[PDB]
């Protein structure tokens, strides 16, 4: 799998209480979309790199990392349904056990399925590595 | 909507 390329909008975080389900995705995107919304402020440009490694995400200014999240930590990726231009995605802290749900505003319902598949593509490659004893490439 | 779990999620060892 080539690592495939995103230019997207964040539209923030927020805690969700278990890893997987949309329930939870589809109430954590609602939140994220309010705030983000009552902001008053443009969202950052944010650049997704998906692979089977994982998702890369580079602020598009500077091309500084914001985050390499592991495949390891993400447990959940969607388009919503009823925000259907955002792509989020679960995946626990590097640094404890809380789990994030991540929201990015795409230009279109059709990006943000675009980046959902790619996302489940890496899922399945990453599992298949997973089961021979390789490191995710 | 389109989801998906993912099955390597924590299988780290």
């Amino acid at each position: 799998m080539e690592g495939m390329v995103f230019s997207l909008k964040y539209l923030g975080m927020t805690l969700v209480e278990r890893p997987k389900g949309e329930e939870l995705s589809a109430a954590a995107v609602k939140r994220i979309v309010a705030t983000a919304k009552a902001s008053g402020k443009k969202l950052q440009k944010v650049t997704l790199k998906v692979s089977p490694r994982g998702i890369i995400l580079t602020d598009s200014l500077t091309s500084q990392l914001i985050e390499n999240v592991s495949i390891y930590r993400i447990s959940y990726c969607t388009a919503d349904k009823m925000h259907d231009k955002v792509f989020a995605y679960i995946a626990q802290s590097q640094q404890n056990e809380s789990l994030e749900c991540h929201a990015f505003l795409c230009t279109k319902r059709k990006v943000a399925q675009a980046v959902t598949l790619t996302v489940a593509q890496a899922f399945k490659v990453a599992f298949e590595f997973w089961q021979v004893s390789l490191v995710p490439r | 909507s389109i989801n998906f779990d993912n099955p390597v999620y924590q299988k780290t060892t």
